[PDB]
RNA sequence: CCGAGGGUAGGGCCCGUGACUGGGGCGAAGUCGUAACAAGGUAGCUGUACCGGAAGGUGCGGCUGGAU
RNA sequence: UGGGAGAGGGUGGUGGAAUUCCCGGAGUAGCGGUGAAAUGCGCAGAUACCGGGAGGAACGCCGAUGGCGAAGGCAGCCACCUGGUCCACCCGUGACGCUGAGGCGCGAAAGCGUGGGGAGCAAACCGGAUUAGAUACCCGGGUAGUCCACGCCCUAAACG
RNA sequence: CGAUGUCGGCUCGUCGCAUCCUGGGGCUGAAGAAGGUCCCAAGGGUUGGGCUGUUCGCCCAUUAAAGCGGCACGCGAGCUG
RNA sequence: GAAUGCCGGCAUGAGUAACGAUAAAGAGGGUGAGAAUCCCUCUCGCCGUAAGCCCAAGGGUUCCUACGCAAUGGUCGUCAGCGUAGGGUUAGGCGGGACCUAAGGUGAAGCCGAAAGGCGUAGCCGAAGGGCAGCCGGUUAAUAUUCCGGCCCUUCCCGCAGGUGCGAUGGGGGGACGCUCUAGGCUAGGGGGACCGGAGCCAUGGACGAGCCCGGCCAGAAGCGCAGGGUGGGAGGUAGGCAAAUCCGCCUCCCAACAAGCUCUGCGUGGUGGGGAAGCCCGGGUGACAACCCCCCGAAGCCAGGGAGCCAAGAAAAGCCUCUAAGCACAACCUGCGGGAACCCGUACCGCAAACCGACACAGGUGGGCGGGUGCAAGAGCACUCAGGCGCGCGGGAGAACCCUCGCCAAGGAACUCUGCAAGUUGGCCCCGUAACUUCGGGAGAAGGGGUGCUCCCUGGGGUGAUGAGCCCCGGGGAGCCGCAGUGAACAGGCUCUGGCGACUGUUUACCAAAAACACAGCUCUCUGCGAACUCGUAAGAGGAGGUAUAGGGAGCGACGCUUGCCCGGUGCCGGAAGGUCAAGGGGAGGGGUGCAAGCCCCGAACCGAAGCCCCGGUGAACGGCGGCCGUAACUAUAACGGUCCUAAGGUAGCGAAAUUCCUUGUCGGGUAAGUUCCGACCUGCACGAAAAGCGUAACGACCGGAGCGCUGUCUCGGCGAGGGACCCGGUGAAAUUGAACUGGCCGUGAAGAUGCGGCCUACCCGUGGCAGGACGAAAAGACCCCGUGGAGCUUUACUGCAGCC
RNA sequence: GAGCUAGCCCUGGCCAGGGUGAAGCUGGGGUGAGACCCAGUGGAGGCCCGAACCGGUGGGGGAUGCAAACCCCUCGGAUGA
């Protein structure tokens, strides 16, 4: 059947993308714990 | 005259529609459209704040003349009469000598090819505009201003009129549809005759996919729901109300006065509206 | 081939009968009231409508085959 | 051909009196109702009186033992559209007539459907009386309906 | 109660005997035939169907008879539901 | 040493289940250390509205080649989507961008919010919509509308020539639109040809033939031809299209008008460039100087912005054209021609799947296009089959029980069972024929029945031609032939009578309920006069609605028919300028603290003072409610009638043992041999009843009852057969569970059901296939039940607040 | 977090084939004119049968699955809410 996840590159960059996050306050902070965290991706990898 | 079907489905054997017999042009003024964006009864923040509406059929928005004393003095000729998805009056296509084209509401007997006219110097005649307090007691009207310049607010819909019931000072004294009796300004203009397609409430829709045309989804009771959602929601069974019964935020619906009280407007409401 | 008739199926008419039910006629030695005949104690009768334990009442309109 | 009378019919308009209600004024202790009462209404200002307004229905006098229509039935006044009918002339047609099973149309009131309208009245209904009782008569309320359009219903002491 | 799945049916039985039938007896208000009542006896047998989830029960047609109980009201790591 | 402890390791179950669709395999040859599994050939089977082909997502080198086989691959592996390495993706014209706008998002101005931030006309962004110039063939191991070849085209720049009042982000036209049905002419695609081209074949009894087999086209500028789309022309007036306007709009006049003309598209032809089969020869050569023609069928595609009908009335903006404004009129623009210029990103490969989503090379899920032929009435259905692709990554035997899926069955025919559950029956087309009832549509495919293949003869209309032959389509009438059987296979309703509920088509608990539940047209109450009421938001702002009482919100009821009674004392709502009560505030009689004092400070009565409540009234399709006792009639029985208690008032019409009835399987009637169900009745209705509607109702229902006919392995009652497993051999090899075990019966005992205690009985050691009675077998710290001053959802005239309103 | 699911908004796309045969229109009949009747034409509909497509009715299988909802048979809708 049909599952959850049903992936859309569009999608993908416009929801979690880097301007996305960037755009709103929490989006900030959640870039801001990623970096403190060390993360090496901040942000979904997504292939335009 | 509305058209019946014979019964050659279960749905036929009620359903009526319009006879669209004053329609004489099926397409409207390029110049004249729009188009109207549907809502889906959703506000700017994305939600419902008015239940039930979607899904009907595309409509363009004609841009309706309800001003009239924007042109005053000058005779326009009625080009046709054609439907309008967006109201229940069928409207009217003015040619105006000037060139100009715009379109008002049908009034009850407008004829194609009679001329029409605003101002105060009007003829007291079906499709003519003047201000209320030069049309005489006693002629019925519609298309009424509420507020002078303000454009026409009052009997617009299919069939409606007010009705010039007497003057008093700046204002005049109308009958509105309602049967409210109120005092208007008497520089609003008015449109003389009834609105017309009177038969539009004579309609049966006659099958749940005739309001889903319209736009209108189903509505569901507050009985057939459960206690989080509506103040007659749960019981075991079918339950009666047993409390007085309520709309979905919990106000009393039955007889209830909403009207704010201390509003403006009341010093000009003679009688509130009737049966 | 036709064919008495037999068989399958489906209709039409008529008769008898049926738990029960509707009113009707007769009976009369009962109960309730007394609607009509007198102006019958609300003049009567009437088509219709709604109503009442019952006869009946009332509305609307009609007739006189109504006493004074 | 020339005239006449008429609430004959249909449609659109329009007038005045009265009832009710609403507004303003003025005023006070009752009003209403009946055989007599009571319910009811009224000091939260009724009734009676004056001015203003809204609205529906019916048309006083004329009016008659009257007129018109096939019958049902038709009554303020104006206009338009339209039927029947009588008279005089004795001009035209030349028996073209009478009736009429079926058919078709019309058909008071009540009633029905869809929509309007709703003042007064008023089935049902509620209350007061009356009465032995009173699902009545009388009284105070009161919804259909009564009115308009369209469609049905097709009855009658539709009687001379 | 860190679970012993609860009615009824089906399947498969097995046991008790306070015995429904068949076998053996005594008494009889046992003439015979047919019964009644008690005693011995569990080897075998103890039907099909209508109703109802039913167990039970009533009914139809038979029968030598159409027994009653126990086995976690036997049997859901066997089925049904 | 225990915490169903934590991490890790390793056991048991066990050589056990399983190895992932029952589309299927066999042999020969090759390679190699090794071969059922890799390559090649022949044979066999399976898909073929796909299991073939192309595109978009998504994936991201999986593509091609060489070399490999430890691991991955459910076995094997020499193979591979695996390991290593090298190679491979070529564009002005295809897609997207340097164009447009849609929802929406963002947002100059502007508005709002403690902060963060929320809005917001314009503008901007935003596509799979609009717009825009490339087709055919060849080539690579691997790309190709991209490279090449042929023939076409677009924009930009510059120049030349001719032409013109040129010029725009401004005005206007246009772009520009639905649903259903549909005409004409075409193309795609397909069938046939006794005609054209072709390697060859004559078998096994016959055929050297009007034989078999194969193929018989594709692209193409200008021109031309056919079919269509689009558009009237001239003048005069002009006050409107936020300036201007010669444009557009409006008015008038004059020619024109199912015409033409002008224009644009489609199809045909077209210089030219290509392609080109079977067969047997080793992807390539030959076939071949290939031929390339006629007829028929024919779209849902094209002409197209075509036509008609209908109501629910069907985007925008740019490109484009026209108009003018500043300007500028040596410019500028337009037309033609010529030369130059023409950027960025994508392009491999998978793509109904072993490369995407499902932890797996997973029987699941995934949008668009092509999807041949024959026959079956049609069709994308069904059967077979083309092209093309596959045999599903464990096999080999055996021929038990049992399981699955399947086939048949004597006699019976629902006796099965909760229930005909399941499975039979029926089954397409043509013809005949068809009841109650009905809202006149229907019910209806009612029911029921007849026909159905093939051969010959005669004949009727239509399409294409030409009016004819041919082809293709739709018929009719005779006479015959064969079989058990002619929709001979495959696909393809069992039916009737009668109740309950819901009017109906729809909708629902994704993953235990599809229903009688929700919705629904329709009915009624009620609110709302517009900056509406109501909803979301602190607000601004939005929805409502660019709507206006024939409208919008809320509530109940639920097509339709016939109806919807009585009670307004309580609660609700509505009305009530009186009166009672009533907070802050006003008021300030009187009293107090303090000071030598003027003074400062505090308390405080009458009185005035809202909504709300009280109080008066209205109101039921507002919340709701709708009795009891005694007595009475020519036999009994009953009680029309009378009396009395109580109430706000005492259930009307209709219905009733009911989706409601406890007693209950009520009683009676029907059906049955027999009927706790069913249908019809009765009425002492435990405990119906009128919009939580009452009683009915044609049609409808994968709803729930009852009956009958047909037919059956449902059953009496079981038998046999088939395949996939189960079993055996080779390969690979889990799991929950597990205190340890050397783990028998009975009668007892024991914390009350013992392999483990006592007594007795029985018992050589170890497996394999089977069965499930026990191990109070496994699973899940019982979901019932209680307990905890544990939690959460819900309600209200519980308490207390808060929003909101007054 | 609405790449699942629910609703709405914008823009596209899809629905083989067959059946029934509403209004209207034409002709005929009918009438004073009408209503209306008959025939042909026509092609309506939350119409009918049935694929794609959307579902998920009953049974069977599956139940450490092919699968954390699947498979077979059967069955609902299929121009419309
Ligand atoms: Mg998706
Ligand atoms: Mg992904
Ligand atoms: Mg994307
Ligand atoms: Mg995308
Ligand atoms: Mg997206
Ligand atoms: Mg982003
Ligand atoms: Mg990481
Ligand atoms: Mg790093
Ligand atoms: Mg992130
Ligand atoms: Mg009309
Ligand atoms: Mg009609
Ligand atoms: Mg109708
Ligand atoms: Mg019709
Ligand atoms: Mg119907
Ligand atoms: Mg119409
Ligand atoms: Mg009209
Ligand atoms: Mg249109
Ligand atoms: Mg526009
Ligand atoms: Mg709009
Ligand atoms: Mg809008
Ligand atoms: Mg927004
Ligand atoms: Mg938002
Ligand atoms: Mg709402
Ligand atoms: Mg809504
Ligand atoms: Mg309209
Ligand atoms: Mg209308
Ligand atoms: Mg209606
Ligand atoms: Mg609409
Ligand atoms: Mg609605
Ligand atoms: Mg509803
Ligand atoms: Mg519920
Ligand atoms: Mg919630
Ligand atoms: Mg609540
Ligand atoms: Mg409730
Ligand atoms: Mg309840
Ligand atoms: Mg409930
Ligand atoms: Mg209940
Ligand atoms: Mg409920
Ligand atoms: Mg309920
Ligand atoms: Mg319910
Ligand atoms: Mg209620
Ligand atoms: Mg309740
Ligand atoms: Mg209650
Ligand atoms: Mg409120
Ligand atoms: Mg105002
Ligand atoms: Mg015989
Ligand atoms: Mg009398
Ligand atoms: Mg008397
Ligand atoms: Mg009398
Ligand atoms: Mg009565
Ligand atoms: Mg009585
Ligand atoms: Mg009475
Ligand atoms: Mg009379
Ligand atoms: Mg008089
Ligand atoms: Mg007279
Ligand atoms: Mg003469
Ligand atoms: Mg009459
Ligand atoms: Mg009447
Ligand atoms: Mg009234
Ligand atoms: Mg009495
Ligand atoms: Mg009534
Ligand atoms: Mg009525
Ligand atoms: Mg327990
Ligand atoms: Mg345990
Ligand atoms: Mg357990
Ligand atoms: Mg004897
Ligand atoms: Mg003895
Ligand atoms: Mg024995
Ligand atoms: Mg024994
Ligand atoms: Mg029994
Ligand atoms: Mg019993
Ligand atoms: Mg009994
Ligand atoms: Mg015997
Ligand atoms: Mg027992
Ligand atoms: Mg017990
Ligand atoms: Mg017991
Ligand atoms: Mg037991
Ligand atoms: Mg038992
Ligand atoms: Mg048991
Ligand atoms: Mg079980
Ligand atoms: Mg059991
Ligand atoms: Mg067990
Ligand atoms: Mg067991
Ligand atoms: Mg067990
Ligand atoms: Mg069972
Ligand atoms: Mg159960
Ligand atoms: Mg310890
Ligand atoms: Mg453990
Ligand atoms: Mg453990
Ligand atoms: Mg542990
Ligand atoms: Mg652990
Ligand atoms: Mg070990
Ligand atoms: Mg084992
Ligand atoms: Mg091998
Ligand atoms: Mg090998
Ligand atoms: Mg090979
Ligand atoms: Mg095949
Ligand atoms: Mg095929
Ligand atoms: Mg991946
Ligand atoms: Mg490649
Ligand atoms: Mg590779
Ligand atoms: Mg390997
Ligand atoms: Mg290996
Ligand atoms: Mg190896
Ligand atoms: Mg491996
Ligand atoms: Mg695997
Ligand atoms: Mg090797
Ligand atoms: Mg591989
Ligand atoms: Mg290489
Ligand atoms: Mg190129
Ligand atoms: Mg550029
Ligand atoms: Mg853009
Ligand atoms: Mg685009
Ligand atoms: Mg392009
Ligand atoms: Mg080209
Ligand atoms: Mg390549
Ligand atoms: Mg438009
Ligand atoms: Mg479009
Ligand atoms: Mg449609
Ligand atoms: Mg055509
Ligand atoms: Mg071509
Ligand atoms: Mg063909
Ligand atoms: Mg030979
Ligand atoms: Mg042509
Ligand atoms: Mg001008
Ligand atoms: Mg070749
Ligand atoms: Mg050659
Ligand atoms: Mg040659
Ligand atoms: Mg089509
Ligand atoms: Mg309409
Ligand atoms: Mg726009
Ligand atoms: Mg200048
Ligand atoms: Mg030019
Ligand atoms: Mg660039
Ligand atoms: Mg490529
Ligand atoms: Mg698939
Ligand atoms: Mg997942
Ligand atoms: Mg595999
Ligand atoms: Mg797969
Ligand atoms: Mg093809
Ligand atoms: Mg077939
Ligand atoms: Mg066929
Ligand atoms: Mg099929
Ligand atoms: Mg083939
Ligand atoms: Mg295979
Ligand atoms: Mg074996
Ligand atoms: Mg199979
Ligand atoms: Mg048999
Ligand atoms: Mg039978
Ligand atoms: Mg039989
Ligand atoms: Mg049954
Ligand atoms: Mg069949
Ligand atoms: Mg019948
Ligand atoms: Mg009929
Ligand atoms: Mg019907
Ligand atoms: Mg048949
Ligand atoms: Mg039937
Ligand atoms: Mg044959
Ligand atoms: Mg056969
Ligand atoms: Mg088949
Ligand atoms: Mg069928
Ligand atoms: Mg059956
Ligand atoms: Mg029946
Ligand atoms: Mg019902
Ligand atoms: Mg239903
Ligand atoms: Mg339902
Ligand atoms: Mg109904
Ligand atoms: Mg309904
Ligand atoms: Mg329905
Ligand atoms: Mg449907
Ligand atoms: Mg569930
Ligand atoms: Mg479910
Ligand atoms: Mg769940
Ligand atoms: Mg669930
Ligand atoms: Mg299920
Ligand atoms: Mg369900
Ligand atoms: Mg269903
Ligand atoms: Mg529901
Ligand atoms: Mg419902
Ligand atoms: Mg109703
Ligand atoms: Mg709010
Ligand atoms: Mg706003
Ligand atoms: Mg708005
Ligand atoms: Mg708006
Ligand atoms: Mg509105
Ligand atoms: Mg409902
Ligand atoms: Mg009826
Ligand atoms: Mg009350
Ligand atoms: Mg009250
Ligand atoms: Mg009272
Ligand atoms: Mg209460
Ligand atoms: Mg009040
Ligand atoms: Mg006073
Ligand atoms: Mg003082
Ligand atoms: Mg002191
Ligand atoms: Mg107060
Ligand atoms: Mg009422
Ligand atoms: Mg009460
Ligand atoms: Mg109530
Ligand atoms: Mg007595
Ligand atoms: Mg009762
Ligand atoms: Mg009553
Ligand atoms: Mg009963
Ligand atoms: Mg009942
Ligand atoms: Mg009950
Ligand atoms: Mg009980
Ligand atoms: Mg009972
Ligand atoms: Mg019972
Ligand atoms: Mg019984
Ligand atoms: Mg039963
Ligand atoms: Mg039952
Ligand atoms: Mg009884
Ligand atoms: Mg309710
Ligand atoms: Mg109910
Ligand atoms: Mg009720
Ligand atoms: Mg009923
Ligand atoms: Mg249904
Ligand atoms: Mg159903
Ligand atoms: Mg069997
Ligand atoms: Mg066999
Ligand atoms: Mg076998
Ligand atoms: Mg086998
Ligand atoms: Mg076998
Ligand atoms: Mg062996
Ligand atoms: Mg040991
Ligand atoms: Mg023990
Ligand atoms: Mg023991
Ligand atoms: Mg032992
Ligand atoms: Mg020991
Ligand atoms: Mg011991
Ligand atoms: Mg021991
Ligand atoms: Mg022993
Ligand atoms: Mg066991
Ligand atoms: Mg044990
Ligand atoms: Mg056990
Ligand atoms: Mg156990
Ligand atoms: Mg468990
Ligand atoms: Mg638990
Ligand atoms: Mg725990
Ligand atoms: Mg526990
Ligand atoms: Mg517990
Ligand atoms: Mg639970
Ligand atoms: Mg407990
Ligand atoms: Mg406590
Ligand atoms: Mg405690
Ligand atoms: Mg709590
Ligand atoms: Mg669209
Ligand atoms: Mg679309
Ligand atoms: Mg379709
Ligand atoms: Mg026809
Ligand atoms: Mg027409
Ligand atoms: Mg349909
Ligand atoms: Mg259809
Ligand atoms: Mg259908
Ligand atoms: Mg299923
Ligand atoms: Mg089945
Ligand atoms: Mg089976
Ligand atoms: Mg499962
Ligand atoms: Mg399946
Ligand atoms: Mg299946
Ligand atoms: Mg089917
Ligand atoms: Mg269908
Ligand atoms: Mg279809
Ligand atoms: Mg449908
Ligand atoms: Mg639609």
């Amino acid at each position: 059947m049909k599952r959850t996840w049903q992936p859309n590159r569009r999608k993908r960059a416009k929801t979690h993308g880097f301007r996305a996050r960037m755009r709103t306050p929490g989006g900030r902070k959640v870039l801001k714990r990623r970096r403190q965290k060390g993360r090496w991706r901040l942000t979904p990898a997504v292939r335009k | 005259a509305v058209k019946k079907f014979k019964p050659y489905t279960p749905s036929r054997r009620f359903m009526t529609v319009a006879d669209f017999s004053e329609i004489t042009k099926t397409e409207p003024e390029k110049s004249l459209v729009k188009p109207l964006k549907k809502t889906g009864g959703r506000n700017n923040q994305g939600r419902i704040t008015v239940r039930f509406r979607g899904g009907g059929h595309k409509r363009l928005y004609r841009i309706i003349d309800f001003k009239r004393w924007d042109k005053v003095g000058i005779p326009a000729k009625v080009a046709a009469i054609e439907y309008d998805p967006n109201r229940s009056a069928r409207i009217a296509l003015l040619h105006y000598v000037d060139g100009e084209k715009r379109y008002i509401i049908a009034p009850d007997g407008l004829q194609v090819g009679q001329q029409v006219v605003a101002g105060p110097d009007a003829p007291i005649q079906v499709g003519n505009a003047l201000p209320l307090r030069f049309i005489p007691v006693g002629t019925v009207v519609h298309a009424v201003e509420l507020e002078p310049k303000k454009g026409a607010k009052l009997a617009r819909a299919a069939g409606t009129s007010a009705q010039i019931q007497g003057r008093e000072g700046d204002y005049v004294i109308l009958r509105l549809p309602s049967g409210e009796l109120r005092k208007v300004h008497g520089e609003c203009y008015a449109t003389v005759g009834a609105v017309g397609n009177a038969d539009h409430k004579n309609i049966v829709l006659g099958k749940a996919g005739r309001s889903r045309w319209l736009g209108r989804r189903p509505h569901v009771r507050g009985a057939a729901m459960n206690p989080v959602d509506h103040p007659h929601g749960g019981g075991e069974g079918r339950a009666p109300r047993g409390r007085p019964p309520a709309s979905p935020w919990g106000w009393q619906t039955k007889g209830l006065k909403t009207r704010k009280r201390r509003k403006p407007s009341s010093r000009f409401i003679i009688a509130r509206r009737k049966k």
